[PDB]
RNA sequence: UUAAUUGCGAUAACGAACGAGACCUUAACCUACUAAAUAGUGGUGCUAGCAUUUGCUGGUUAUCCACUUCUUAGAGGGACUA
RNA sequence: UGACGGAGCCAGCGAGUCUAACCUUGGCCGAGAGGUCUUGGUAAUCUUGUGAAACUCCGUCGUGCUGGGGAUAGAGCAUUGUAAUUAUUGCUCUUCAACGAGGAAUUCCUAGUAAGCGCAAGUCAUCAGCUUGCGUUGAUUACGUCCCUGCCCUUUGUACACAC
């Protein structure tokens, strides 16, 4: 809203930041990008 | 128009207070709105009360404590440092002198001052202990209506008896003083004092 | 200080290690649709009224 | 075991328990323009001592220019009567 | 027949029995006025019920309470909470039960625990503490 | 219409009372009284010397008129007392057993207060009838 | 108020029965300040001389202080009834006698050093500093130094 | 979801047992079925203070009437989130 | 918001002599214990409305280490015990040594509970500072969270299985 009201363009894109975090297993672990699973549901390739 | 008497005697002020309008011995609660739309819902008002001590339901649900008085609230502060714990007639009798001292003083409405104290000593900024990882900081945080009178009451009824230990003026005294410094604001107040430096050190580490 | 009034429009929940303050979303008076993410340190309820000395902040997460 | 003190002199109070023309005139000049009059405020506005400050009091309102308005023991307020 | 109601204002001891008949328009507690038991705060506690609704509705009706059991705060209570309920049964039971509903409406207006009694009967106390909940000390070494 | 002890406040009363049975000085005091303290666990002696006997012997009249019949043991329960029992904890101590048998037995040699049946001391009729006198007294003065 | 000479009779610090008094207090209370004699003896000996409390301790007479001299003197020529005082039927004679300042302490040493002598578990326990009483000193009385 | 393997439910499980509950006391609201010189009201057996004005405070059994709607009771009533 | 002196002065579930005494109602004395007869008994009627305490009013002390200490110690009366002397206990008299929100730490508290103050039974030949029950005034931050201490379930890792 601040930035839709002092913008001197209208209309304006807003864009938007792209990258990608590759984390080690540790890492991503502690931060909980990813978690311990049950056995049988290690098998789920699937996102949710 | 006739006297309608009764042969057990009641005073004729009190008999002329209940015939005409509804209203207390010497205080009135009409035309004492604020402008302190932040502490309104919290104070007792349009609910005029003839004496504050009421043997009443007030901590079982939540905001029943909104809907009870605000003097009720201060007269009950006021039993604290252990041996003064109860003693509700003793409380009673020093929040009457103190109304009566700040009503012979700044003859305004008493009420109104006591209200105004209320507002300007209650720290609208306060610390709370964040965590941070080993060193434990401090996190300042705002919004809390209920916390803001309750500092209030709290600092006023603190500041009153660390006044008035240890000394020879009376707690009635030192209670009505308070209330008038922080009402009126003169930084010297003990309540007022600790109010604005817990702020000042709330906004040092914001 | 400048100081702001800010209506109370949804208690968002409990947070803090302890629990001790409440993440709210408040509303201001002025600039229809204009709410900030604040804190509270004691309890808060619907339709509260709230007075603000700085209102240029946001708390997203706590954890 | 220790003192826990540093053994310094203290406030050392000279509340005057007898008095002369001096005073007596200036506290007499002195209770009017006195909004709230009581013990405590006779000794910190006077400097005087408790037992003549209830004196004094007792004195002036049986003479009779303030009124009381509390008679409960350890707290008395008296407000002159314009 | 000298028609009278017997009601009772209960605490945590304290039991007030209120008798309330045609008389002269008089309150009295242990045959002393209820005007003149000169506590400075409980006579204006006890004054509340009256005060709150005039000399209008005690014009020839005596109240007599006595009291027993409980605190001087608990006795005052009861009182009040008795003399209470004897103007309603009064007020029923004689006066029109529209004067006892309007009565009670103002009753509660001012304060809705003046019809209902208090219940906040006392916890007992259990081994181990000295009180209800409190427990003794725990000192480790 | 209506003069009683009870209609009338309690304290005025009684200094009424003590004023008038001082002005008479017809109640033949014992004779030791300013060397007792009138319990055993008052730590400070009372204030006035030739006073408050007078008081106590109202205090203790005007209690036999509310009550019944009252002996010497009920008197010293009831003007008992917390004592300072230095570290161990206060508790209740009767009064001077002495001091009111002796003002039992002087109301009775004045005749405000008799001997009752069944074990006890009941207010007497001219007693009764100059503490109603007195209150009387106290009813047009204050009024 | 009222006006007495601002002489000598005004001092700071003032000698009574052997003792150092400072006035601007009761003259009963100045009495307790006495060694050996305190709050109830004063005010006894006060009420007998029915001398008016509410007075103040600055104006005192010749007859009356050899009124109090004579009272501390002759107490049961005074009509006392004999068990206010603090000495009841003394070892040496038998008699009552109420103590001085140095009386009081005179008497308690010479009452120490008997138990001494006499070598009973009183004398020993007071030689020893320990307490004498019964009390228990297992894990009371450690800073006696 | 509150205190609950407390339940609703999906389900290679179905049906059960013990714990939790359920249970037994304690304090609370009973103007009811049944109450005694132990908690009272009016005349009275005797008497006083405010007076010949209608009441209170007093002090007692067999000389009686109406009630336990305050102490305590026993097939017992409601509260189960209505 | 305290100590004391005077006028009011409020709970019941608790206890009680038969092979020889339990709590106490007294004509006489003392702030004290104790005698002559039984009003008390095989007990809601007697002790006991257990008239028991900060609680309501008029003053003194009044900020000065004070009247809060009987810590401590020496003088007299006594219930109990055939011995209370190294105060069993109670009552008359004194010194003044600590005490300016009390450091690291550590314990209890959701509606009449915390706390304050008091009462009864237990142990008893005799005394509560203890425990178990009750009575008077009464609590802001609790319908929140696992940050500390612990838990319960599930998943998970383990070289553990007298089991971190």
């Amino acid at each position: 809203r601040d930035l839709s009201e002092a913008s001197v363009y209208p209309e304006y894109a807003l864009p938007k930041t792209y990258n990608k975090l590759h984390y080690c297993v540790s890492c991503a672990i502690h931060a909980r990008i990813v978690r311990v699973r049950s056995r049988e549901d290690r098998k789920n390739r699937a996102p949710p | 128009f006739t006297p309608v008497v009764l042969a057990t005697p009641i005073p004729e002020e009190v008999q002329q207070a209940q015939t005409e309008i509804k209203l207390f011995n010497k205080w009135s609660f009409e035309e004492v709105e604020v402008k302190d739309a932040s502490l309104v819902d919290y104070v007792q008002v349009r609910q005029p009360i003839f004496v504050a001590h009421t043997a009443g339901r007030y901590a079982n649900k939540r905001f029943r404590k909104a809907q009870c008085p605000i003097i009720e609230r201060l007269t009950n502060s006021l039993m604290m440092n252990g041996r003064n714990n109860g003693k509700k007639l003793k409380a009673v009798r020093i929040i009457k002198h103190t109304l009566d001292i700040i009503n012979v003083l700044t003859d305004q409405n008493p009420i109104q001052v006591v209200v105004d104290a209320i507002t300007n000593t209650g720290p609208r900024e306060d610390t709370t202990r964040v965590g941070g990882g080993g060193a434990a900081r401090r996190q300042a945080v705002d919004v809390s209506p209920l916390r803001r009178v309750n500092q209030a009451i709290a600092l006023l009824t603190i500041g009153a008896r660390e006044a008035a230990f240890r000394n020879i003026k009376t707690i009635a005294e030192t209670l009505a003083e308070e209330l008038i410094n922080a009402a009126k604001g003169s930084s010297t107040s003990y309540a007022i004092k600790k109010k604005d430096e817990l702020e000042r050190v709330a906004k040092s580490n914001r | 200080t400048p100081v702001t009034l800010a209506k109370v429009i949804k208690v968002l929940g409990r947070t803090g290690s302890r629990g001790g303050v409440t993440q709210v979303r408040v509303e201001f008076l002025e600039d229809t649709s204009r709410t900030i993410v604040r804190n509270v340190k004691g309890p808060v309820r619907e339709n509260d009224i709230l007075v603000l000395m700085e209102s240029e902040r946001e708390a997203r997460r706590l954890r | 075991k220790k003192k826990w003190s540093k053994k310094s002199m203290k406030d050392r109070a000279q509340h005057a328990v007898i008095l002369d023309q001096e005073k007596y005139d200036r506290i007499l000049k002195e209770v009017p323009t006195y909004r709230y009059v009581s013990v405590s405020v006779l000794v910190d506005r006077l400097k005087i001592g408790g037992s003549l400050a209830r004196i004094a009091l007792r004195h002036l309102e049986k003479e009779g220019i303030i009124k009381p308005i509390s008679k409960h023991s350890k707290q008395a307020i008296y407000t002159r009567a314009t | 027949a000298v028609p009278s109601v017997q009601t009772f204002g209960k605490k945590k001891s304290a039991t007030a029995v209120a008798h309330v008949k045609a008389g002269k328009g008089l309150i009295k507690v242990n045959g002393s006025p209820i005007t003149l038991v000169e506590p400075e705060i409980l006579r204006f506690k006890v004054y509340e019920p009256l005060l709150l609704v005039g000399l209008d509705k005690f014009s020839n009706i005596d109240i007599r309470v006595r009291v027993t059991g409980g605190g001087h705060v608990s006795q005052v209570y009861a009182i009040r909470q008795a003399i209470a309920k004897g103007l309603v049964a009064y007020h029923q039971k004689y006066v029109d039960e529209q004067s006892k509903n309007e009565l009670k409406k103002a009753f509660t207006s001012y304060d809705r625990t003046l019809l209902i009694a208090d219940s906040r009967r006392p916890e007992p106390k259990k081994f181990g503490g000295k009180g209800a909940r409190s427990r003794f000390q725990k000192s480790y070494r | 219409p209506g003069v009683s002890v009870r209609d009338v406040a309690a304290q005025d009363f009684i200094n009424a009372y003590a004023s008038f049975l001082q002005r008479q000085g017809k109640l033949e005091v014992p004779g030791y009284v300013d060397i007792v303290k009138t319990s055993s666990g008052n730590e400070m002696p009372p204030q006035d010397a030739e006073g408050w006997f007078y008081k106590r012997a109202a205090s203790v009249a005007r209690h036999i008129y509310m009550r019944k019949q009252v002996g010497v043991g009920k008197l010293n329960k009831l003007y008992g007392g917390a004592k300072s029992r230095g570290v161990r904890p206060y508790k209740h101590i009767d009064a001077s057993g002495s001091i009111n048998r002796k003002v039992l037995q002087a109301l009775e040699k004045i005749g405000i207060v008799e001997i009752s049946p069944k074990g006890g001391r009941r207010i007497s009729e001219n007693g009764q009838r100059d503490l109603d006198r007195i209150a009387a007294q106290t009813l047009e003065e204050d009024e | 108020s009222l006006v007495v000479q601002e002489q000598g009779s005004f001092q700071h610090i003032l000698r009574l029965l052997n003792t150092n008094v400072d006035g601007n207090i009761k003259i009963v209370y100045a009495l307790t300040t006495i060694k050996g004699v305190g709050r109830r003896y004063s005010n006894l000996v006060c009420k007998k001389a029915d001398v008016d409390l509410h007075k103040r301790a600055g104006e005192l007479t010749q007859e009356e202080l050899e009124r109090i001299v004579q009272i501390m003197q002759n107490p049961t020529h005074y009509k006392i009834p004999a068990w206010f005082l603090n000495r009841q039927n003394d070892i040496t004679d038998g008699k009552d006698y109420h103590t001085l300042a140095n009386n009081v302490e005179s008497k308690l040493r010479d009452d120490l050093e008997r138990l001494k002598k006499i070598r009973a578990h009183r004398g020993i326990r007071h030689f020893w500093g320990l307490r004498v009483r019964g009390q228990h000193t297992k894990t009371t009385g450690r800073r006696r130094a």
